[PDB]
């Protein structure tokens, strides 16, 4: 888990600041889009169920 | 209680479906202040005209309230509720005036009221 | 071990305080709130094989 | 006042700085394509104005109107503004300058005729009673030789109908990214060039059908196209004044944010200590 | 071969060398080969065919523009939209009745258009100067 | 007044909506320009004298 | 004592109009510190300067206060100063800059001090 989680922490932050520029702006170059939505599906991988907890082969496999 | 396992898949999505509407009515009332309303998408005037039928669909004439305005009271079912909503949501009386909708109880007496207006 | 409101133990020596006439401090909470949650949670701590097997009298050696 | 109020202004002061930010990024990404979009305009005006050379100053000249004085009775004015606000001084700077001129001119004796781009001047050219007889508005970016035609036909038509005796283009010129300075310029009757007679006798043209029915439409396409390059510089330079103008207000906010904050925490003892005395000296 | 450009007001549209061209010139069709003696003619809407060297024939529209031949040049300044005396004087009379009757639209930007009303709404009644002493 | 009076919350409460924009209100639609400028003139209208009171109809006569 | 019926409609309607500009120019500072003062409509820079103008012309020098500044009293009386406020607000004096009213006794010493910068 620490291999293969290390960077995720810092990429969420700077996502979740990059999506709040994106609301004023249309038009946005490429190299941001490409981090708009990779941020977006990893956002979405980590949502969970209440009650339907992950063995950690379970998580190392979707994070990898 | 708002969660699926308890109300049924139907009750909650029409639920979250009116709150998505109704929030981006909100984000278009900026532009439609600025630019004017023809400056809209042929969808997004769309949300805009469901968004403000919902909008007049959630009043409702109280039967206490009569001695405020006169207007006999009525009282909604939950399945008229949800079918009514969910029509709106689904363009099924995109015909209709908006004041159609306004304190008009149940969805059945919107199309009464309209051929009236 | 999982406190389930801090928040709610401290309001509740807040009461049981006053009751007592103590002199309060900052937001009215009793003089000494934070050494209230300071003596508690200085208990969660992993002790290492000495501590345990001095406890222990010897029962148990190789275990933290 | 009181902690809470101060804490709420001090959160939209926050989101308002956010807000200048992202503004600030957006023109200075608009600024650059606009500045592209500036330089893919020079080849067609560049080679027309040379084939003009040829026609007018060559080894041959002709008598058409646009290209040489009379006397000035009144003068023509194409105004270039912003379409869109939150620029600084771009628009009144330009404005004052012109209103400067045309006062020489009325002064002389001389009417003036206004033709307005974009909807700013529109308004304030109104709101001043300026003589504003045609108008383009709404383009925003997407600047189109195609819109530009009707104005300065208008203004070309009155021209030659000796209605209008010079003909200016005011705008201000993108000098270069912290530069903007507004410039009005002549392009009727047309400026003596930078070009040498003395080249034109290697070659000439085959004119079909001949000359004089080219070199009217040679000019009226020049004028048009210089129109156009003015918009287009214009609107690279109100990219470049939102831009910094949006740099001012979002340091204006932070710079606001550390005031706020000590009238806060001012507040915020004050409540601690009122309370705590309130307790303390209503015992016993 | 020799170097054409194709070039409008606002963008260029062509640049290369090419074999021959074959332009419907406003006096009658005409075909450019290399060498051709200077020449300068308007030129009528439609297409014209290049062959890009290899052979390569293309097609290209045009609205219009003007034919520059040179001794190695060739350039063709198209215009963006069909061109007469009918047409923009129709241009012009709307030109005027938008200015006599003041008719302004809206530009489109709608980025800015929501950012402006972002920030409207969040420096509204703020009344900071009132709290800080800030003298002004 | 309850009949007439009712166009009058109506009128002040859009006012109030809008009234945000009155410092850019050159840019704005005519849309909502005419109900940003028709706040102020029935915010203008309920303006009055000191020791000049109205009869009932006077008062409906000037907001009807 | 400011009512129409003591103090007479004129005075009290130049006092009522000196505090209607003062609060409307409270009103835009905050406007003008975050985005400067060119964001502001073209009548609000009116606005802005006769309230600058009538901030400075409240200014006067009185005769205790030789001692701190050297220059010399000045005694203004009521019938010439509401005539100077007027005036200010009419716009009748929008061609001098600010500083021509700062310490001065009646409005003919500003439209003086004006010629000496």
């Amino acid at each position: 888990m620490k291999k293969l989680s290390g960077g995720i922490r810092t990429a969420l932050a700077q996502y979740r600041e990059l999506a709040a520029f994106s609301q004023f702006a249309s038009d946005l170059d490429d190299a941001t889009r490409k981090q708009l939505d990779h941020g977006q599906k990893v956002t979405e991988l980590l949502k969970q169920k209440q009650y339907a907890p992950m063995s950690v082969a379970q998580q190392s496999l979707v994070l990898f | 209680q708002l969660d699926p396992l308890v109300v049924g898949q139907e009750h909650y999505d029409t639920a979250r479906g009116v709150q998505s509407i109704l929030q981006r009515y909100q984000e278009l009332k900026d532009i439609i202040a600025i630019l004017g309303m023809d400056e809209l998408s042929e969808e997004d005037k769309l949300v805009v005209a469901r968004a403000r039928k919902i909008q007049r669909f959630l009043s409702q004439p109280f039967f206490v309230a009569e001695v405020f305005t006169g207007s006999p009271g009525k009282y909604v079912s939950l399945k008229d509720t949800i079918r009514g909503f969910k029509g709106i949501m689904e363009g099924e009386y995109d015909h209709l005036p908006e004041q159609a909708f306004y304190m008009v109880g149940s969805i059945e007496e919107a199309v009464e009221k309209a051929k009236k207006l | 071990i999982i406190y389930d409101d801090l928040s709610k133990q401290a309001v509740a020596y807040r009461q049981i305080s006053l009751l007592l006439r103590r002199p309060p401090g900052r937001e009215a909470f009793p003089g000494d709130v934070f050494y209230l949650h300071s003596r508690l949670l200085e208990r969660a701590a992993r002790v290492n094989a000495e501590y345990v097997e001095a406890f222990t009298k010897g029962e148990v050696k190789g275990k933290t | 006042a009181g902690a809470k109020d101060i804490r709420s202004k001090i959160a939209s002061v926050q989101n308002t700085q956010k807000i200048t930010k992202a503004m600030e990024m957006v023109a200075a990404s608009k600024m650059r394509k606009s500045q592209d979009r500036m330089a893919a305009s020079r080849p067609y005006a560049e080679t027309m104005r040379k084939v003009i050379g040829h026609l007018a100053h060559g080894n041959l000249e002709y008598k058409h109107p646009y290209l040489e004085d009379r006397d000035v009775k009144r003068v023509g004015y194409l105004v270039v503004s912003t379409d869109r606000g939150l620029a600084g001084g771009l628009n009144i700077n330009l404005f004052k300058k012109l209103l400067a001129e045309m006062k020489t001119w009325t002064d002389k004796g001389v009417q003036a005729d206004l033709a307005m781009i974009g909807s700013k001047g529109v308004s304030f050219f109104n709101s001043v009673g300026g003589n504003v007889v045609a108008q383009v508005t709404g383009m925003g970016d997407n600047p189109s030789l195609s819109e530009l035609i009707g104005p300065v036909k208008v203004m070309l038509q009155a021209y030659d109908e000796g209605r209008l005796d010079k003909l200016y283009i005011v705008s201000n010129k993108f000098i270069n990214t912290m530069s903007q300075v507004p410039t009005i310029s002549q392009l009727l009757p047309l400026p003596a060039s930078d070009d040498d007679d003395l080249k034109h006798k290697s070659w000439d043209y085959l004119y079909e059908p001949d000359p004089k029915a080219l070199l009217d439409t040679l000019l009226r396409r020049y004028v048009e196209s210089q129109v156009y390059q003015g918009v287009v510089e214009n609107l690279a330079s109100e990219q470049a004044a939102r831009m910094v103008a949006m740099k001012a207000a979002t340091d204006n906010g932070g710079s606001l944010i550390k005031e706020l904050q000590l009238v806060y925490n001012k507040a915020r003892q004050a409540s601690i200590t009122q309370e705590l005395t309130e307790i303390v000296s209503g015992a016993a | 071969t020799y170097h054409l450009d194709v070039v409008s007001a606002e963008q260029q549209m062509f640049s290369g060398l090419v074999e021959k061209i074959q332009v419907t010139g406003s006096e009658g069709e005409l075909g450019i080969y290399p060498g051709h003696a200077p020449l300068l003619t308007a030129i009528k809407p439609g297409m014209i065919r290049i062959v890009k060297q290899h052979g390569h024939e293309e097609f290209i529209y045009l609205s219009g523009g003007i034919l520059e031949v040179q001794p190695g040049n060739v350039t063709v300044l198209a215009d963006t939209a069909i061109r007469g005396q009918d047409l923009d004087e129709a241009r012009a009379m709307e030109a005027k009745r938008k200015a006599e009757e003041h008719i302004s639209s809206s530009h489109g930007d709608v980025d800015y258009a929501q950012a402006s009303a972002e920030l409207a709404k969040a420096i509204a009644q703020l009344r900071v100067i009132e709290l800080t002493k800030k003298a002004m």
